[PDB]
């Protein structure tokens, strides 16, 4: 069999889990889970073994977590965990499908979009001091290498998976150097992928075109702070947190993880919460395993429970448990 | 330039693939089908090539193999030559590549029995400065001059890449194919440029010969070759003659490599615009063009597993193409290799 | 296109450039021609008055020979460091020597400072965050203090010396400094040959008034070396004679210690030659030409023995035309050659 460590982070983390636990155990799933436990977010003060996790990162080459939920004003520096565990997974590359699921009837439909975001730089480095009393300096960075690279992992998922056209946000207008740095990556990046058009929209007039008709874009690429902004924005369009599915690349080692932060209530353990986000992600985790067999029958399991609607959970206009679900998701895929 | 780095994302490499004319498509699906098969971390990037619209947009088209340092390809037909300007599209991109050694690998099949049995030949030779000299003026008429070119400094590249190639791979003998004999200068700087780094690598025993008595050599007793290297006038004939020994051109893979550049091409070069969608091409040698592919990404491990594969679904009488002398189509032989294709290390 | 050397005489690029250059290069000119130095000179004209692209001209110029000698000159940003970032040039370096022919506060002095001029920085920015309140913000390259801690350990086994010290203040700036002295010492394990030397700053100006017989040679970033440089430069004696040179990769640049013009003493015939001299010493010494510049560098020191040869700036009487022609006789010279 295959063994992938499993960090289930805070919230309903664990909660997800035991579901994708379950929908594995019921699908004979070849796949051991070295759980390693708690990656601290104040749950348990944990640190510094980060390089435990990367070690058995350094085995399995692959991982799925739940969320680093990150603390405020606590942990001293609180310099952001995964980020920094991110730092040490080198994670640049952090990407979110947008696709609206069969059953599912938001404000918006059919819609299939990709967002990504790079990782490391940006605000998310923790950079900020006194100048003198309350008045606070914070340092935004950009490095035109981790800006390239992730310019470069940009067009290579547009021709790896035969999208159109990648379009760059940012907001260069102000920060004429910084994200102008960024934005002149991109463009010779963009010169090098001619089949590929390639635009350049200003941050908020993005976010305003996608409520209004975010079917414009295909692509979008944006440092981190952008990133987290759109991501959230983009996975209430979809259905929520509960569906929306992630996955976090790097040189060798391929992360999955849920898409937006995590349902801001706190249910936590109530069994009310919606394990499709994992198991998209889950399913999307096999689909990287070469066992392309079970990712394509998880992912159509998860998805015609769902274009059925007898089942659904608070996020999705019904009222069902979590193992009511996924009971119901076992049960569609032992037939 | 402007040019990046070619990398890695989270496993899967991420390799150029060009399908091309006539037997190029209908082939690569295989390699595609193959690899997906045996769960090969290798993503293709596919690039339209030429026959449609060889005039800028190729270009756009070198692009991709500019950029991931390892490619794979079948043929484009040669242009009608209407421009008569060169205009190889195949040899274009070796030029802008600088794609300088050219390498084929002729060995023995245990399934395809030939004249002779148990040959292993690695043949080497260059492309810009090997001869085959273009020019050709006309000083007046019924007299037509000819300038075949040595260069010292590209004779000592690809005598270099032809020890790199023999100590990496355990080999034992180089030999070099001239005829000095005859141009005693432009052969003889050749030899003289072999001669040189034939003496930094010491544990490799080194020998020249005549072309003439090279051809007569191997229809009689081509096993006491190990790496044979020659300037690119003298291939044409060794290749071609090599690759008929151990069967015919759908059965030896090639290479041609840069200071940095590596891409993968067929040991015979044939359009085989006859057989056009006919499921018959042989794809042995294709495949064997993924399999040092792999090698070179270093993946041993999986073009080892091929490798064995495509020797193992040949053996069978049934699966060898008609251009070998069989009876079946490659759908049974791309199958039957997957069947040989077991699943070492997955489900 | 290739260093310019047509066999024979080599071609140096030369200017003159504001202050006393024009009339220093000349009596440079008249040092070369008696030494039957077989050295060329293309001068190049210079700022405050052809600005902006005429002075590219003549740095193309200087992009063609690697080498040239130079006075000094003089928003935006200075000419002399407009020029070190065309070429590169990250390898400040001034020759501190005691000269038996000035007797200073103290003796036996030979120093060598070495400094970078991108990576000090120190210059970079500023932002007003709110009224009156100012960022400054020192930068360390882990690449260039590794770089300039190579130029000092190569140039120290070249010139024989025996000690290399690190001059910083890490104690304060735990990182800035404390990565700049790890990154030379790393260096260190590389020559175990040489000994090596850490010092704050401030210990070390203590040490340079009370022994300065103990520094041989003096690596620190280049925001310290107005301090050091200065004060090692009035140690010999001041600005006049200190030898100074900015190096690159490929390129390298003569010059004085101090840039300053002196335009106050012009055309006076009274300031002293004897670093614009030095500079062309140390810069034959670059050309591999020691032979031509033994023979200048003990000529001035030998007739610099004398108190009447001696400038006002270091408190003589004499003149520039008696003291250059008075080194003119002290280059003994043999059928073309420097004896």
């Amino acid at each position: 069999s295959f063994p992938v460590t499993m960090l289930p982070g805070d919230g309903v983390g664990p909660e997800l889990m035991h579901a994708v636990k379950e929908v594995f155990k019921a699908a004979a799933v070849p796949v051991e889970f070295q759980e390693h436990h708690l990656s601290e977010v104040q749950n348990m003060a944990s640190e510094e073994k980060l390089e435990q996790v990367l070690s058995s990162m350094k085995e399995n080459k692959v991982a799925i977590i739940g969320k680093i939920h990150t603390p405020m004003e606590y942990k001293g520096e609180l310099a952001s965990y995964d980020m920094r565990l991110r730092r040490k997974l080198d994670l640049f590359a952090n990407v979110v499908h947008v696709k609206s699921l069969p059953g599912y009837m938001t404000r918006h439909n059919n819609l299939d979009l990709v967002i990504i975001r790079e990782q490391t730089e940006g605000e998310y480095s923790s950079l900020e001091h006194e100048s003198a009393r309350g008045v606070i300096e914070c340092l935004k960075i950009v490095t035109r290498a981790k800006s390239q690279r992730i310019a470069k992992f940009a067009f290579d998922y547009a021709t790896k998976k035969g999208r159109g056209k990648v379009t760059a946000v940012h907001k260069a207008n102000i920060m004429k150097l910084g994200d102008g740095l960024f934005l002149q990556c991109c463009e010779e990046v963009a010169e090098l992928y001619p089949k590929i058009k390639f635009e350049t929209m200003i941050i908020d007039n993005c976010c305003m075109q996608l409520v209004q008709n975010p079917y414009q874009f295909d692509v979008l690429v944006m440092p981190n702070l952008y990133g987290n902004i759109i991501d959230n924005l983009a996975a209430g369009l979809v259905g929520g947190a509960g569906v929306v599915p992630g996955e976090s690349y790097s040189a060798e080692y391929a992360v999955f993880e849920t898409g937006a932060r995590h349902p801001f209530a706190q249910a936590v353990g109530r069994n009310i919460a919606n394990p499709t986000a994992m198991l998209l992600s889950a399913s999307n985790m096999l689909r990287h395993l070469n066992l392309e067999y079970h990712s394509s029958m998880i992912a159509d399991a998860v998805k015609k429970v769902i274009k059925v609607g007898k089942v659904r959970t608070s996020d999705m206009g019904g009222y069902a448990t979590c193992h009511d679900f996924t009971e119901e998701i076992c049960r569609r895929v032992k037939d | 330039q402007t040019i990046p780095p070619s990398a890695k994302y989270g496993g899967r490499h991420t390799v150029t693939m060009i399908p091309g004319d006539g037997i190029g498509p209908e082939l690569m699906l295989h390699v595609k089908s193959v690899f997906r098969h045996a769960c090969v971390p290798v993503d293709f990037e596919e690039v339209h090539v030429s026959s449609n619209a060889d005039e800028e947009d190729i270009r756009n088209a070198i692009m991709a193999i500019r950029r991931n340092r390892v490619a794979l390809k079948g043929n484009i037909e040669t242009n009608h030559n209407l421009p008569p300007s060169h205009k190889s599209r195949n040899n274009i991109l070796r030029t802008s590549l600088d794609l300088y050694a050219n390498v084929i690998h002729c060995k023995s099949l245990p399934g395809v029995v030939t004249r002779h049995k148990d040959i292993d030949i690695l043949i080497v030779r260059e492309n810009t400065e090997g001869e085959y000299s273009s020019l050709e003026h006309e000083s007046v008429a019924g007299v037509v001059e000819s300038l075949k070119i040595i260069t010292k400094a590209k004779s000592l590249r690809i005598a270099e890449y032809a020890f790199k190639l023999a100590q990496e791979s355990g080999r034992k003998k180089v030999t070099a194919v001239h005829k000095a004999n005859i141009m005693k200068l432009g052969d003889g700087l050749f030899l003289q440029c072999c001669r040189e780094v034939a003496a930094r690598y010491p544990q490799i025993t080194f020998e020249n010969m005549i072309v003439d008595n090279t051809t007569m050599q191997l229809v009689s007793r081509p096993q006491q070759f190990d790496v044979m290297v020659m300037p690119n006038l003298y291939g044409n004939i060794v290749n071609n003659v090599c690759a008929g020994l151990v069967g015919g051109p759908g059965l030896v893979a090639g290479a041609n490599y840069g200071h940095v550049y590596a891409v993968f091409e067929t040991a015979t070069r044939n359009t085989g615009k006859s057989i056009a969608n006919k499921n018959i091409a042989n794809p042995t040698a294709t495949l064997l063009a993924s399999c040092m592919m792999l090698d070179h990404l270093k993946l041993h491990s999986y073009a080892t597993s091929i490798r064995k594969a495509v020797l193992a679904s040949m053996d069978n009488e049934n699966m060898h193409t008609p251009d070998i002398g069989g009876q079946g189509t490659t759908s049974e032989a791309i199958q039957d290799v997957i069947r040989h294709i077991r699943v070492i290390n997955r489900a």
